């Protein structure tokens, strides 16, 4: 359960970690028009 | 003249040698920071002598 | 009775919050003349 | 009451004190 | 204000006002009058 | 303190004169030349009279 | 400007002085034995409690007593507070003879207030 | 200053009582007022290297960005290694007088 | 001949600013006339608050919200929440009402008589909404001044009188704070706490010295963030992570002001240190503990033993135990078992409410605050009605904790509306389809089938 | 007729004519027969 | 004179002061994809041809001002960029010559009459 808490705490920091440098790598250059 | 991985990261820190600001420069900024520093040295010399003794200082062995 | 010796201005300073609402409605009236 | 009507005087002066800045610009020819 | 601070602060008034400004005005308003000649 | 009627009663009628006369002066470019100065005598009266109600606040 | 406090002191101010005199003779108590032996947060019980009612009580020297000697009697009633700020905030110091000399200051001002103003 | 003498990530310096009896190690608080200028108060030595370090930061952050003037570079002979060495030794002597004193 | 029209700029009479997106001169006149209007409410609401004031009735009963903001800094508050001089509240609003004409003179000069653009005129003031060195200089001009306002409260604190403390011994008092907390383990550590009950991330900030330690560390990084953006550029990743237009800069800020007023809709509902209960009114967590406490000590006078009795339902009627061991007040007060106001902190023993000191150590001041805080619970009508909704409107008190907490939550949620609705137009500003998709090169017909 | 006057001007005085007769009703909840006073 | 037992020079062109909203010296912009080049990667024998050109870009500008005709600027510049396209950066030359122009017209803020003459003549050097 403390054995479980870190396993849930990994997967929140994995998915929010792959949200917070998701937008950081060009995210206004896949907006299908100019500068696509 | 031997290139390393080390020396290709510090040669832009040591690329120039005699690049110099123009005539008489930022001298009096350094002068007024010096005159503030000598006055600061003159204050602390007489804090310690107890000749610019203030209230609640008491430079003495009654301290923390 | 907030003032010290003002004491007749309890009528006038009572309304003084409400005038920023009147600043918005004047911008409709200024726009009602010229622009449409 | 005396200083209730002077309150509502100070209403009725100040409300239409707004649009008399607008009509005086709109009839002298000031650029609105 | 403490009676040994202001007794020190009157020196920084007077050590300025007697030694420094009669050195600075007392040098540059005589050296600028007697300018040296470079044209030989 | 009976002066504190007529000073601030003159302030409330001269600052009511500034809610209306300042967009007229600003509003008209043609008449701006005549009115440009009239704000420095306009607000300059309103400045020193707000200063004068300040000293007469403490004096009474 | 009123000299005669007929019912003004005898009902109010002689009960104003009576409630904090009652905390005073008690006050050589558990509280001194708290700073003798070993009880940190029951001093902060006492400073905001029985000494919380030594001060919120001792507050209306404005509202009952002699308005010419009122502005000299504020800071007499302020120094008793502000020394007792050092009593409750030396409990996070964890060294109970900075608080012990703070408590001896409350001998110098509380009964000096109680010696003063019988009016 | 901050990360060693104040208990944030480190133990404090030695501090005793006057008439030294119960001198042990505890993290001292950096006292910022004039009371930290008398050297018997240890709260100045924690407030030392925070305040001298922050102006040591704002010196070297400034000193990278600018260049010396040519009325100083030919005057102090700043291209030479020896001049710098002389300055350093002179400064060091000044620093050795204070710990001869204090 | 007219700057404003329908067909020269493509904007109607509504969306009634967007002529001013590229026009830089009258945009300054838009804000300074608006900043005169905020100061105009800021003086006159207080100048209406005084002269609708009485000094001997307590502060929260009249339904007034700026006079308790002034009483945090202690402008003539003696001891325990009574006021002694209302003239410090008279000077603060009239230095805003007189200053509103001076702020009003600028926003009417630049919007009418002044220039339309200033890039040519100054070369300092002008911007393109694309020059990335100049746009970060604008933020660096405000951050050095916002740090100067952040050291302005602590310079009121440590020198000029002091800030009011509700944790003063003897009810509440102003005091001059002599050591703000400089240790970052506790105060930057407040940011790393849980945002739920118990921990209370930015809300539970007891020992007022931690607040005045905050604006040390707020303004000393706002100065340090101020002088960064003067000297340097944004970074290379920051150039490609943001939208760089006249729009989005409002929407980056509108996302922040929506976030800031959610925090403002929790500082005034839960916190009892930055917002004192004797000026603003008691909280919902305060008044429900104040409900059970006066019925506890009412019982003490009667003499029934508190511990032995089992409520109507098996639990203790007065003193049961919380899930983590603190002996707390019983009934429906188990939700506010984290209550840490200034009264009943002399009932907090080692575990919690200790029964050695819960008997024989209730004070007559201690109950009469909770007697006042019971009936002054945050329970309003729309109009003036107070107390339970079912209850008749005998007396009126809206408790301006509650009456200001919902008012920001109107504006906190509405600023999340427009931030989201500007982020659509700002992202379509650089993408070029703010006016809709094209006729010919529709991008979805180029997309493959499903 | 040729006596036409700008509508916008009479848009104000009809609008504040509407505003004072609904502003009088919210005065009337606070004194009178329904006010519980 | 080699030596280096006291002297070495250079630099100057930095962050002194000024508040002025006057003297619009046609602002210079950087072309995109430009980075300032380091001397150590470039080469000392490669840059000694480079730095004498920067004096030579204005030495012929001073020649053309007293010549009264910008023909000598506009004939010794055509295709210089496609000569030096291999060695020098084409993007570094435009940003150097623009701020060479803008700093030169800042020196002509006092006369108020020849500043618009050299603004016509430096713009021949930029546009060619
Ligand atoms: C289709 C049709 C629909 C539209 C029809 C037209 C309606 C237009 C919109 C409504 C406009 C309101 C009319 C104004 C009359 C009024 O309301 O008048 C009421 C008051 C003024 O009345 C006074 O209101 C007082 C209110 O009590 C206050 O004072 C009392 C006595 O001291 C108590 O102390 C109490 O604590 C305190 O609250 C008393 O009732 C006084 O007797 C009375 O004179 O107007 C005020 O002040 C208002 C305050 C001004 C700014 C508003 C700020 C609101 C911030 C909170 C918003 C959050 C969301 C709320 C949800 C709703
Ligand atoms: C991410 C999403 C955050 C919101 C999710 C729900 C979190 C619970 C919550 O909302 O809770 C809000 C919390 C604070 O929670 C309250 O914080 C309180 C701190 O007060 C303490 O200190 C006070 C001092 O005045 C009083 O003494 C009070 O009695 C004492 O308990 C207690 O911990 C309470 O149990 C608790 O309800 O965070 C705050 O302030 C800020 C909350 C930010 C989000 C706001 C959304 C509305
Ligand atoms: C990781 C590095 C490291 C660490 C943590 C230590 C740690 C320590 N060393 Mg040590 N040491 C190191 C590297 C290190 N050493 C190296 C590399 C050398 C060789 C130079 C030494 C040589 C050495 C000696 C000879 C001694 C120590 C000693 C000590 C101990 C006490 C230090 C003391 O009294 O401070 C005294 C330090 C100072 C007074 C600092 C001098 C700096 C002056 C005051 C300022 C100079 C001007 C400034 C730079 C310019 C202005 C800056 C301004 C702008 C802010 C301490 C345990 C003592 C010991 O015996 O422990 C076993 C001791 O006598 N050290
Ligand atoms: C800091 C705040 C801020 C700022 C400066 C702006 C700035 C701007 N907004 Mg905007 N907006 C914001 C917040 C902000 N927004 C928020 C939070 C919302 C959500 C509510 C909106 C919703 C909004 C809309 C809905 C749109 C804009 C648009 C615009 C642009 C044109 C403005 C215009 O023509 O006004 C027009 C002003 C009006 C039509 C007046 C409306 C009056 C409302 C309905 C009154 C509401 C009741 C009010 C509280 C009074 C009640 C009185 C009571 C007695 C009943 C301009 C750049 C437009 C745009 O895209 O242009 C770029 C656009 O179409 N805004
Ligand atoms: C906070 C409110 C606010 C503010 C400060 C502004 C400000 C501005 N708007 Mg605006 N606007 C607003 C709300 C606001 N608006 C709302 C809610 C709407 C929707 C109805 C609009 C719709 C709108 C449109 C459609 C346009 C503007 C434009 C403008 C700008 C120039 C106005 C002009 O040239 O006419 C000057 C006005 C007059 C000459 C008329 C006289 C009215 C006077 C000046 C009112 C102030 C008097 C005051 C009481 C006296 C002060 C006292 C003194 C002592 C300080 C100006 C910056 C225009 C623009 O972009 O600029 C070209 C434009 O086209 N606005
Ligand atoms: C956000 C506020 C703001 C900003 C950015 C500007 C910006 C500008 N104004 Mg301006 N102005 C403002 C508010 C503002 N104004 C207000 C409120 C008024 C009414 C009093 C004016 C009245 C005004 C006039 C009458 C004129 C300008 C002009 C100008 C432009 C030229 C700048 C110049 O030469 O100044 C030079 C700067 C100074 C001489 C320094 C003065 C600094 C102040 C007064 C000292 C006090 C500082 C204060 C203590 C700081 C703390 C602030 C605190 C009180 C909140 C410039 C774009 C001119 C213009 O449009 O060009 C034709 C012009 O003629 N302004
Ligand atoms: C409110 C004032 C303010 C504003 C508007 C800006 C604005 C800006 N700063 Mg800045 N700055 C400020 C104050 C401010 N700064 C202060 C006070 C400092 C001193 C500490 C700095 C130090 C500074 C540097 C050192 C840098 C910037 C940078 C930037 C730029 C991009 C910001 C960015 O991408 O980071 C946004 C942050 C992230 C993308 C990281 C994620 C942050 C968290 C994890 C997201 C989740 C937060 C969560 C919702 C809330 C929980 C809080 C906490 C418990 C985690 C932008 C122009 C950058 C730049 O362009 O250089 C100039 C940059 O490198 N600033
Ligand atoms: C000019 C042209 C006008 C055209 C109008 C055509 C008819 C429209 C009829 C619709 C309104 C019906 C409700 C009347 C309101 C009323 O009588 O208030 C009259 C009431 C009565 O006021 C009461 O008078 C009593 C006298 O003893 C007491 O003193 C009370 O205290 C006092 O409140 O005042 C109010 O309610 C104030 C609020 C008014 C706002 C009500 C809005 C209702 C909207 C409902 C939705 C309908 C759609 C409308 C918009 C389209
Ligand atoms: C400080 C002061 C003062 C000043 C004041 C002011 C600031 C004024 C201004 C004012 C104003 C500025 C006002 C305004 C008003 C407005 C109005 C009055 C408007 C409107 C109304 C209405 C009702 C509307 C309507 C409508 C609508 C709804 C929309 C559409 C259109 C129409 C029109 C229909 C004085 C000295 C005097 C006094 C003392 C204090
Ligand atoms: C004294 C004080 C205090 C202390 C301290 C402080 C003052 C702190 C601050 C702190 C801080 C300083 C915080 C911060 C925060 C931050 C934020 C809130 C941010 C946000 C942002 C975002 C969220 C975004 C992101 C992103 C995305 C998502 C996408 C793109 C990219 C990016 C990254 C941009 C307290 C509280 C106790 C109280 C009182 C005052
Ligand atoms: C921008 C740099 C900031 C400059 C200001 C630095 C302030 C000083 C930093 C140390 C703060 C206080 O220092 C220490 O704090 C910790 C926090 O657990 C306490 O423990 C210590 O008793 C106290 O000495
Ligand atoms: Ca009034």
């Amino acid at each position: 359960m403390v054995t479980l808490k870190i396993i849930v705490n990994i997967v929140v920091l994995f998915f929010v970690g792959l949200f917070i440098f998701g937008f950081l790598s060009n995210d206004p250059s896949r907006n299908p028009k100019r500068r696509d | 003249a031997q290139r390393t991985w080390l020396g290709d990261r510090l040669r832009p820190l040591n690329s120039e040698y005699g690049k110099v600001a123009p005539g008489w420069g930022t001298t009096p900024l350094m002068g007024v920071f010096m005159g503030l520093f000598f006055v600061f040295l003159l204050i602390i010399l007489q804090i310690y002598n107890s000749s610019l003794i203030l209230e609640n200082v008491s430079v003495d062995w009654a301290n923390l | 009775k907030l003032p010290e010796a003002y004491s007749i201005f309890s009528p006038v300073v009572d309304i003084l919050p409400v005038i920023p609402v009147f600043f918005l409605l004047l911008a409709f009236v200024w726009q009602a003349a010229v622009g449409f | 009451n005396f200083e209730l009507i002077a309150q509502l005087l100070m209403l009725s002066l100040i409300v239409i004190a707004g649009p008399v800045v607008i009509v005086l610009l709109a009839f002298r020819g000031g650029d609105l | 204000m403490t009676p040994s601070l202001m007794n020190f602060f009157y020196s920084l008034l007077a050590g300025l006002l007697i030694i420094v400004v009669p050195a600075t005005v007392g040098l540059i308003f005589i050296s600028q009058k007697d300018k040296i000649i470079r044209r030989s | 303190t009976l002066l504190f009627q007529v000073l601030l009663a003159a302030l409330v009628i001269v600052s009511f004169l500034m809610i209306v006369a300042v967009p007229v002066a600003y509003a008209s470019p043609q008449n701006w030349s005549q009115s440009k100065p009239l704000i420095f005598i306009g607000s300059g009266l309103w400045a020193v009279l707000v200063i004068l109600v300040g000293v007469f606040n403490y004096l009474v | 400007e009123p000299p005669s406090y007929s019912s003004i002191q005898l009902e109010k101010i002689q009960e104003y002085k009576s409630n904090i005199v009652a905390i005073r003779d008690r006050s050589t108590t558990e509280l001194v034995s708290y700073i003798q032996k070993g009880d940190w947060i029951n001093i902060d019980n006492f400073a905001h409690g029985p000494f919380g009612t030594v001060l919120q009580e001792m507050n209306y020297v404005v509202r009952n007593l002699l308005p010419n000697e009122q502005p000299e009697a504020r800071k007499l009633s302020r120094e008793v507070f502000e020394h007792l700020q050092d009593m409750s905030e030396a409990a996070a110091k964890a060294d109970r003879q900075q608080a012990a000399i703070s408590y001896q200051e409350a001998l110098k001002d509380l009964d000096l207030f109680l010696s003063k103003f019988p009016q | 200053g901050a990360f060693h003498l104040t208990g944030l990530f480190g133990p404090g310096m030695w501090v005793s009582d006057p008439y030294g009896l119960t001198g042990s190690i505890q993290p001292v608080a950096p006292s910022w007022g004039p009371e930290g200028f008398n050297p018997f108060n240890a709260g100045g030595i924690a407030a030392h290297h925070i305040a001298a370090g922050i102006v040591g930061i704002i010196a070297g952050l400034f000193h990278l960005s600018v260049r010396p003037p040519q009325r100083l570079y030919k005057a102090l002979r700043m291209g030479n290694i020896e001049t710098v060495l002389s300055s350093s030794i002179a400064a060091v002597f000044f620093a050795a007088f204070v710990v001869a004193g204090t | 001949l007219g700057g404003r029209d329908q067909e020269s700029t493509g904007f109607a009479w509504w969306s009634g600013n967007a002529r001013l997106i590229n026009l830089s001169g009258k945009l300054l006149g838009a804000h300074v006339a608006h900043a005169g209007l905020i100061v105009f409410w800021a003086g006159a609401m207080t100048l209406f608050e005084v002269s609708h004031f009485v000094p001997e009735k307590p502060m929260y009963e009249q339904g007034l919200i700026l006079l308790p903001h002034l009483a945090t800094q202690g402008w003539g508050v003696g001891a325990g929440g009574e006021v002694i001089n209302t003239f410090p509240y008279f000077v603060v609003g009239v230095l805003h009402l007189i200053s509103s004409a001076v702020l009003g003179l600028g926003g009417i000069y630049h919007a009418v008589r002044g220039p339309e653009v200033l890039e040519e005129y100054s070369s300092f003031f002008g911007y393109d909404w694309k020059d990335k060195n100049q746009m970060t200089n604008i933020i660096g001009y405000h951050l050095i001044l916002l740090g100067c306002g952040a050291l302005l409260l602590v310079f009121k604190a440590m020198f000029l009188g002091g800030v009011y403390d509700t944790w003063a011994p003897g009810g509440g008092d102003v005091r001059i704070i002599n050591n703000p907390t400089l240790n970052p383990l506790v105060i930057f550590g407040y940011l790393l706490k849980a945002p739920f009950g118990g921990e209370g991330w930015m809300i539970g900030v007891d020992n007022m010295e931690d607040i005045i330690g905050g604006h040390i560390w707020i303004g000393l990084i706002c100065i340090a963030g101020g002088v960064w953006h003067i000297l340097t550029k944004p970074f290379g990743w920051a150039r490609r992570a943001f939208i760089w237009s006249g729009e989005a800069y409002l929407s980056y800020s509108l996302g922040a002001l929506s976030l800031m007023a959610f925090i403002a809709s929790a500082f005034v509902w839960f916190n009892n240190t930055a917002y004192p209960s004797e000026f603003y009114g008691p909280t919902n967590a305060e008044a429900s503990q104040a409900q059970s406490f006066v019925f506890l000590v009412r019982d003490q006078k009667l003499g029934a033993n508190i511990g032995s009795a089992q409520g109507p339902t098996g639990l203790g009627k007065y003193l049961m135990r919380s899930p983590t061991g603190e002996i707390i007040f019983g009934g429906e007060t188990m939700r506010f078992w984290d209550f840490k106001g200034p009264w009943l902190e002399p009932l907090r023993g080692p575990n919690g409410l200790d029964l050695n000191k819960l008997k024989n150590d209730i004070q007559p001041w201690q109950v009469r605050r909770a007697a006042e805080y019971m009936t002054h619970a945050p329970n309003g009508s729309i109009n003036s009605v107070g107390g339970i909704i079912t209850e008749a409107q005998g007396f009126n008190y809206v408790n301006p904790r509650a009456w200001l907490a919902a008012s920001h939550f109107i504006l906190a949620f509405f600023f999340l509306i427009g931030h989201l609705w500007h982020a659509g137009r700002a992202r379509a500003a650089v993408a070029g389809f703010e006016k809709g998709i094209d006729r010919e090169t529709e991008p979805v017909l180029a997309m493959p089938d499903l | 007729g040729d006596a036409k006057l700008p509508l916008w001007l009479i848009a104000t005085v009809a609008g504040t004519g509407v505003l004072v007769v609904v502003g009088l009703f919210f005065y009337g909840a606070y004194v009178g027969v329904g006010s519980a006073l | 004179i080699s030596y280096v037992d006291n002297r070495g020079g250079g630099f100057f062109d930095g962050i002194k002061s000024l508040f002025q909203d006057s003297g619009t010296g046609p602002a210079v912009f950087l072309p995109p994809g430009f980075r300032p080049i380091n001397v150590s990667r470039y080469g000392p024998g490669n840059m000694t041809k480079s730095l004498r050109d920067l004096s030579w870009f204005l030495r012929y500008t001073t020649y053309a001002i007293v010549a009264g005709d910008p023909n000598i600027i506009a004939v010794n510049v055509r295709g210089l960029r496609e000569i030096i396209e291999n060695a020098c950066s084409s993007a570094a030359t435009l940003v150097a010559l623009q701020e060479m122009r803008r700093s030169a017209l800042g020196y002509l803020q006092n006369d108020k009459e020849g500043q618009e003459i050299a603004l016509q003549y430096f713009n021949v050097l930029i546009s060619e």
